[PDB]
RNA sequence: AGUAUGGGAGAGGAUGGUAGAAUUCCAGGUGUAGCGGUGAAAUGCGUAGAGAUCUGGAGGAAUACCGAUGGCGAAGGCAGCCAUCUGGCCUAAUACUGACGCUGAGGUACGAAAGCAUGGGGAGCAAACAGGAUUAGAUACCCUGGUAGUCCAUGCCGUAAACGAUGUCUACUAGCCGUUGGGGCCUUUGAGGCUUUAGUGGCGCAGCUAACGCGAUAAGUAGACCGCCUGGGGAGUACGGUC
């Protein structure tokens, strides 16, 4: 899990784009904080928005 | 004298007060009430009621400007935040899309202490 | 939320709709949250209550 | 030297200078010794929001190796020219070569 | 931060047979070298509290090792002072 | 008990930079009567135009979601993102030293918040203080303002229900169920099932305990060293000394 894979990033976004707690979607705990790093790298980037 | 086809409504609900105002796009301003100002100015303020009237006195004096359709925005929370956008159907606007507003901080400034009532 | 309307929507269908989809966002929650200060030590102590509810209601699930 | 990735925004009035800010770029990397292992050019892009006033950007993702100078050197650059608005910088363990994805 | 070859020359310079690098003269090399070299970055960084907990460590260990060293054999712990340049 | 070499996880520490949300204030646009607050009120703000909405600017402080009897650190304690310097921990095999160890009177290092000295900074909150309410009285709880302080640099201060109310180290003594970081083995439908190790939680046999309870993270069975207590008040007080 990188931050140039926006759609993946994107699976585990809402829609006003909060990041999806790992007890419902479903993932580890390494993977977890792996894609919450990425998205806040992407967020910096302007690849993906912040909110809305 | 001015004419627009299309405008949107922000509700400013609160614990105390609810305030709405049409405006036009781009934010200026066309027409407000407020549920405490058309009558009913005690703790009733915040009551569903008195949102109701304030946006039927709102859209009334709005409709001299010939608006059809309205955007909806809300702000925070309060009774009554339902209660405005019923009145504005009431009235007849068509409603194209209602939205929620309210603000949220990240973590940043401290907020006031907790009250021992 | 973002709710559009359909060109046949009833009003009170889509107020129905749009407080289901303010109920998923939680907004009301957070705003709540931030009227008034809490201090740490009762930020931790909330969470340590709420951790061992949680832990005791998935063993009453599995019983 | 180390491992690093640098992804820059680039204001789109100044796209067709790009070229010639990258060429500067990788001479700088060259003449001091380095190595660059990759370099894409993503194009321009609408922004997820706004930045002062812009809404789209063109961007350009670089691997290299190098050393601390050449670094400070670059940060410094990016720091002084205009037409980067925004600048990330990623270091990593050994070089990565492959394509990524959002190439083109 | 020193490197793998720094380390290897040290360990080639203070060790008494093949494959030693267990023996208090070369612990006591590496640790001299080591404490040293956090010199540097404890000018640049004065409250660095955390690490110099690590240095302190140090220090406590290679005295240990140059006490044992003293107590077994005299000549060892002599030669070791001198090459080293450290006071006791 | 320690050393060399490959990998792994982490809000461990220090210095610098940078990004988004929000509050406050300042100008401009639309626009005209209230706004705000409580149990109800009132003080306060507003027609030299408030509150509401939009645009632009200034500055300070903290980093939503992720987030978790989750993680790291000797303790105190540590949360956005990026770079630089840097300590410890885990994990596999081989190869080295050969008891090099445990504890520790004096001593010494670190040590929340408040407070102190110099210089700077100051959005929000707020001791003191002022005003409005409640009450028989209100020096309070409630409401409207608001200074020190909270922030930064360099020092001092040595204190907390600084708590697991449980000093450190070592060996042994049924089981069952979670979870975090690694090692190994077996299936296949690409994710699962068994083991072992170092942490972190829930039950529970024996044993222990005045009882409550603890129970491989012991308060069980044994060893080494240290600190401490001897009815309640007077009292962590006076005198003397040190800082
Ligand atoms: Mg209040
Ligand atoms: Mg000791
Ligand atoms: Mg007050
Ligand atoms: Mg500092
Ligand atoms: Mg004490
Ligand atoms: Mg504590
Ligand atoms: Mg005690
Ligand atoms: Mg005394």
């Amino acid at each position: 899990i990188d931050y140039k894979d926006i759609d993946t990033l994107k699976q585990y976004i809402t829609e006003n784009g909060k990041i999806v707690p790992s007890r419902i979607t479903g993932t580890k705990a390494r993977y977890q904080r792996q894609l919450a790093l990425a998205i806040k790298q992407a967020r910096y980037l302007s690849l993906i928005p912040y909110t809305d | 004298t001015r004419t627009v086809s299309e405008g949107v409504a922000h509700i400013h609900a609160s614990f105390n007060n609810t305030i709405v105002t049409i405006t036009d796009r781009q934010g200026n301003a066309l027409a407000w009430a407020t549920s405490g100002g058309q009558g009913f100015r005690g703790s009733r303020k915040s009551t569903p009621f008195a949102a109701q009237v304030a946006a039927e006195v709102a859209g009334k004096a709005a409709l001299d400007y010939g608006l059809k359709n309205l955007d909806v925005l809300v702000k925070g929370p309060g009774p009554g935040r339902e209660s405005a956008v019923r009145a504005l159907g009431a009235v007849g606007y068509k409603i194209n899309s209602i939205t929620d507003v309210t603000p949220i901080p990240h973590n940043g400034c401290r907020p006031p202490k907790k009250r021992r009532v | 939320p973002q709710v559009k309307l359909k060109e046949g929507e009833p009003v009170d269908v889509a107020i129905r709709r749009f407080k289901r989809s303010c109920e998923k966002a939680g907004v009301l929650a957070d705003v709540r949250k931030r009227e008034f200060y809490e201090k740490p030590t009762q930020e931790r102590k909330r969470k340590k209550a709420a951790a061992v509810k949680r832990y005791q209601k998935k063993l009453a699930r599995e019983s | 030297m180390r491992h690093y990735e640098i992804v820059l925004l680039v204001h789109p009035d100044q796209s067709d200078q790009v070229v010639g800010m990258v060429e500067r770029y990788i001479s700088q990397i060259k003449e001091a010794d380095g190595q660059i292992h990759r370099l894409e050019d993503w194009g321009r892009r609408q922004l997820a929001y706004p930045i002062n006033k812009i809404h789209k950007a063109h961007y350009i993702l670089m691997n290299v190796e190098c050393g601390q100078s050449t670094l400070d050197e670059l940060e410094e650059l990016f720091r002084y020219n205009d037409a980067i608005i925004r600048n990330l910088i990623i270091r990593r363990e050994h070089a990565i070569t492959e394509e990524s994805l959002l190439a083109k | 931060a020193l490197t793998n070859a720094d380390r290897a020359e040290i360990i080639a310079k203070f060790a008494r047979a093949e494959n030693d690098t267990g023996s208090p003269e070369v612990q006591v090399a590496l640790l001299t070298a080591q404490i040293n070299d956090l010199q540097g970055h404890f000018k640049a960084h004065k409250h660095d509290h955390h690490s110099r907990r690590g240095l302190i460590r140090m220090v406590n260990q290679r005295r240990k090792l140059l006490d044992y060293l003293n107590g077994k054999d005299h000549e060892r712990y002599t030669a070791l002072i001198g090459a080293l340049g450290l006071r006791r």
